[PDB]
């Protein structure tokens, strides 16, 4: 869905955005910080990915309320980042790709 | 109007005035004469047509 | 647009007298065989004749016939102003208009140069010149994507004019109503709206600081195209 | 001359279908994408002689939340249109009890038409449009966003949320293309909803004047 | 107010500039043989700017050579030298056609910024 | 066609204008100042060349052959002289798009053939 | 090059030139010059650049992007080039010619300002003319453009000067007008952003 999500915001196939935190820079600070081993098998748990990538785009407010108007503009403030984080914090990419523990 | 009139801004006057009438009250009533001054090979129409709206626009 | 000035090659006045017998020896043929037959008005008729003669290169390059030509002039002033042609087979192109009922060869003169200027033949006014090429960019190419879910820049013809009638471009035959723009802002904001200029203003700022390969941040060009939008109409900085 | 002219004709309707279901008006599927050739069966492709005339491409819709709540729109033959041609409308639209028009113009409208269009505003509000505008859906223009009419519960919505009075929102003029497209008047609040290369998604209010 | 530069007028394909001239030009101390002279021979000329529309010019006299292909072969003037096509802060810096042109405008006002003795007499 | 020149009365010496006898059916040009009148022989009153179709070989002179600053061939000998040497020289002349078409002037003295290739 | 530009023009004198779609025929021409001339100065430089050692100093400072660029060696080594005024070739501002050292109707590389020399090599006086015109150029610019951008960028900060970000978010005038819900339509400082690339999007 956010595929087609962005399909439709950038009619162009232009991948290069701006945004906030650099994740992938970011995953390779934690890859070296705790010297992850890109050959051996990971100990994360997918669901961990999944349920943690959930929280964190709950924790990343910029429009403040619990009111369904908040909630659509929170919605709509985050939605190209949040859509970048979960393409790139995906279970499967953690997995196989950053092997992160 | 019809073609490109010519005109003349003389000094000391706040209002264009044509040619013709310049060449009038310098004593050259004829048309033969002003174009004898401004036309000087009668084998050429296209200078011929060009002053023409001139002399149309003071008879 | 096209008139009647850029497709004629040379108009002049004649004193015919009588159609039968013309002044001119090679418009003879024609003539005859249009006059044989009553079409109109004969006793109708004025002896100043106003024969222009096209040029087959400009009829060629707009597909335009003196058919077309004939029904435009008759249209655009009735029946006062008869006007006659031979086929599009003569070595000539070449057409003959009279007035039916300031005197008589004075008004042949003005509307012939009335008719050089105004007599829109085909397009559409205000556009000077059109040019239609293959955008090698991706950026007016057309981005599609296939069945297999990947960007394809679509290689199609694009037409850039020198003049704008969006209003009239847009409603057209074969033209893109939907991606069909323009450069001037204002027409934009007169044809499509306040939210529509917003973003053509954003995107012609954009393509101004871009061109010398430049950025800027995106938040910058947005403030700025909000606040000369944020009013409901285009708050120009002046 | 005249297969242009019913094809103009099939464009204004389809335009004006497309516009009335976007007002939400009770608009069918199979007229909302009538094909040209459905349009000359059911009309005809002479418009010129007079099959179609323009009196029979008159339209009425009712609305989707009130069936009483209906609209015309009426496509005067004149090109300029005069007052006597409203007045005659107006009448036909009180003797029918319809309280919204459209009339579609093909080359324009008369003054004192138009001071009539204006000043008998709160017992018929009828709307002006030029045929030229109507041969173009503007709102599937790539540069016009999603515009929205907001509910007056969802404007009260939106100024207790934000905490703000209507004169702080932007602003929309009520003779904006889109604003006319979705007839709404001042007081009236748009939502614009676009597309955001920073955000994804951004939703700004606009108030009608 | 007409502006004028001196040249060297040019026959058939050749200078009138003989070498008696210069030899003549060489004791211009002892025989006042001076420029007005060299004027008065015929041999230069000054040609104003609209008369330069109606000359053509030699850059050197190796233009007036016979050349595999020719150029002109019909000359009428000659310059004295190019480097007089420079002004007076132009004419201080060497090799000035080994520069980009705008270098040499910020010398040409450069070099009136520059100190030196201003004048001879500066005591007074 | 051709161009239609102005004529003029001669008793006044003013231009005559156009003028349509419809007892006899035939086109006068007659002087709007004096009384005269004249038969006239061309029957055309105005022509207009939009397209300039211009002979520029008639605006050219015999005397641009003396300017030492136009080039010299060798190459086109002259058609009417038979003299090698002749000047070319481009259109250089507003209204003519097709410009880069080279003019020849023959430098003989007294022949002043001009003409194009 | 030169040779190429001959032809072009004998090409042109013959009426053996004909037009491209959207330029008269003296547009088409000058772009078939420009375009060789062009193509010209890029292979010089192209083979000046190519000669360059690694101890070379000019390359030392392109390479690092400290200083300097690739048409600068190009002009310093191979050729300066074409010079150009408003866009175009030298104007004859002369009748027919752009200087008095040449024939008329000569659109030659070398009569147009086509500087086939390098600055090492040294400009001829007419080559130094036609450099001193295109150089006079960006010095004309560069006293003109500031006066108008000044002005420009004095009436962007005049209109925007009193917008700010308010501590419920939303941008605002003086007026208390909402100008952005969001700052940016998200909310976020332009500085802290970053370039990154969305891996589901191509
Ligand atoms: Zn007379
Ligand atoms: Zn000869």
């Amino acid at each position: 869905e956010d595929r087609e999500v962005l399909r439709v915001i950038f009619p162009t196939g232009d991948s290069k955005v701006v945004l906030p935190c650099n994740l992938l820079r970011m995953i390779w600070n934690a890859q070296k910080i705790f010297h992850i081993n890109p050959r051996l098998p990971s100990d994360l748990h997918p669901i961990k990915v999944v349920e943690g990538v959930k929280e964190l785009s709950k924790k990343l407010v910029i429009v403040n309320g619990d009111d369904p108007l908040s909630r659509q503009a929170q919605e709509n403030a985050t939605l190209l980042f949040n859509i970048h984080l979960r393409s790139t914090l995906c279970s499967r990419r953690m997995a196989e790709e950053f092997r992160l523990s | 109007a019809i073609g490109q009139r010519i005109v003349a801004t003389l000094p000391y006057i706040k209002q264009e005035v044509p040619i013709i009438i310049v060449f009038r009250a310098l004593g050259f009533v004829s048309d033969r004469d002003i174009l004898e001054h401004i036309i000087y090979d009668f084998e050429d129409p296209e200078m011929m047509e060009m002053v023409k709206p001139s002399l149309d626009e003071a008879f | 647009h096209t008139t009647l000035r850029k497709v004629t090659a040379n108009t002049a006045i004649y004193y015919d007298p009588n159609p039968q017998s013309t002044v001119v020896a090679e418009d003879q043929e024609w003539v005859n065989v249009y006059y044989e037959m009553p079409d109109f008005d004969v006793a109708r008729i004025s002896p100043w004749l106003l024969r222009v003669e096209l040029d087959r290169k400009h009829m060629t390059d707009r597909k335009l016939t003196m058919e077309q030509i004939a029904e435009k002039i008759n249209a655009g002033f009735g029946d006062d102003l008869n006007c006659i042609f031979n086929d599009d087979n003569a070595e000539k192109l070449v057409l003959r208009i009279r007035i039916m009922n300031m005197d008589d060869d004075v008004f042949l003169r003005c509307i012939e140069s009335n008719m050089l200027t105004d007599m829109t033949l085909q397009g559409i006014e205000q556009i000077s010149k059109v040019y239609m090429h293959l955008p090698q960019t991706d950026n007016k190419k057309k981005i599609i994507i296939t069945e297999d879910g990947e960007f394809k820049a679509l290689q199609e013809w694009i037409l850039e004019t020198d003049g704008v009638s969006l209003m009239r471009v847009l409603s057209e035959k074969d033209v893109d109503p939907v991606r069909t723009t323009s450069n001037d802002i204002v027409e934009i904001f007169t044809v499509l709206g306040i939210e529509a200029v917003r973003k053509a203003l954003e995107r012609e700022l954009y393509h101004v600081i871009s061109f010398d390969g430049s950025y800027v941040n995106y938040r910058h060009l947005a403030l700025l195209c909000d606040t000369m939008t944020c009013r409901g109409h285009l708050m120009a900085i002046t | 001359d005249d297969e242009e002219e019913t094809y103009r004709l099939w464009k204004i309707r389809k335009t004006i279908m497309q516009l009335c279901h976007d007002r939400g008006y009770l608009v069918t599927q199979d007229e909302l994408d009538q094909t040209l050739e459905e349009f000359k069966a059911q009309f005809g492709d002479k418009p010129s002689e007079g099959r179609p005339r323009r009196t029979d491409l008159t339209v009425l819709v009712a609305h989707n939340d009130d069936p009483t709540d209906q609209m015309f729109v009426f496509f005067p033959e004149e090109p300029k249109v005069g007052i006597k041609t409203i007045k005659v409308y107006c009448q036909r639209m009180q003797e029918e009890n319809i309280t919204r028009a459209l009339i579609v113009v093909q080359q324009g409208m008369t003054p004192s038409a138009k001071q009539s269009l204006v000043d008998m505003a709160p017992k018929y509000i009828l709307e002006q449009f030029l045929q030229q505008e109507l041969l173009i859906n503007i709102t599937e223009h790539e540069l016009v966003p999603e515009h929205v009419v907001m509910t007056k519960e969802e404007v009260t919505e939106l100024l207790a949320r934000y905490k703000l009075r209507e004169n702080q929102l932007p602003r929309i003029q009520a003779g904006d293309p889109v604003a006319r497209y979705f007839g709404i008047k001042r007081g009236q609040v748009v939502k614009i909803i676009r597309p955001s290369e920073t955000a994804g998604r951004y939703i700004t209010y606009r108030l009608v004047q | 107010g007409r502006i004028c530069r001196p040249l060297l007028i040019v026959e058939k394909q050749k200078l009138l500039l003989k070498k008696r001239h210069i030899d003549q030009l060489k004791e211009r101390e002892y025989n006042n043989y001076s420029w007005q002279d060299l004027v008065a021979s015929g041999v230069v000329e000054y040609i104003d700017t609209l008369e330069e529309e109606t000359v053509m010019l030699a850059m050197t006299p190796d233009d007036l050579q016979e050349k595999e292909v020719a150029y002109c072969s019909t000359y009428t003037h000659c310059e004295i030298h190019p480097s007089m096509i420079l002004g007076v802060c132009a004419s201080i810096i060497p090799f000035p056609d080994h520069n980009q042109s705008p270098r040499n405008t910020y010398q040409s006002a450069m070099g009136k910024q520059a100190m030196g003795v201003y004048i001879t007499n500066f005591h007074v | 066609p051709g161009f239609v020149g102005i004529r003029f009365c001669q008793e006044c010496n003013n231009m005559l204008y156009p003028k349509e006898d419809k007892e006899n059916r035939i086109l006068l040009y007659a002087c709007r100042n004096c009384d005269y009148q004249q038969e006239a022989d061309n029957s055309c009153i105005y022509v207009n060349k939009i397209t300039h179709e211009v002979d520029e070989l008639t605006q050219i002179i015999a005397d641009v052959s003396q300017d030492p600053t136009l080039p010299r061939t060798e190459d086109h000998p002259c058609q009417k002289c038979g003299h090698k040497e002749a000047v070319f020289f481009q259109s250089h002349s507003a209204r003519a798009e097709d410009a880069m078409r080279l003019y020849y002037v023959c430098t003989a003295p007294h022949c002043g053939h001009r003409w194009t290739e | 090059a030169k040779q190429d530009v001959i032809e072009v023009i004998e090409k042109a004198h013959n009426n053996e030139l004909e037009p491209t779609p959207g330029n008269t025929l003296r547009q088409t021409f000058e772009n078939q010059v420009n375009r060789i001339l062009n193509d010209a100065r890029d292979k010089t430089g192209s083979s000046a650049q190519k000669s360059l050692s690694e101890y070379n100093n000019f390359k030392s400072m392109v390479v690092s992007g400290a200083k300097g660029s690739k048409i600068n060696i190009s002009q310093v080594i191979a050729v300066v080039g074409q010079q150009n005024v408003e866009g175009k070739r030298i104007p004859f501002g002369f009748k027919h010619r752009t200087l008095p050292h040449f024939i008329k109707d000569d659109y030659g590389p070398e009569s147009r300002g086509f500087v086939e020399n390098s600055y090492l090599a040294g400009l001829t006086p007419t080559e130094f003319f036609f450099h001193a015109m295109g150089g006079r150029e960006g010095l004309i610019d560069t006293a003109v453009k500031t006066a108008e951008t000044g002005y420009i960028q004095r009436r962007l900060i005049k209109s925007m000067e009193s917008v700010m970000v308010k501590y419920d978010a939303t941008v605002r005038n003086s007026i208390n007008q909402v100008v952005q819900l969001r700052y940016g339509e998200d909310g976020l400082a332009g500085e802290s952003v970053e370039f990154q690339n969305l891996a589901t999007l191509k």
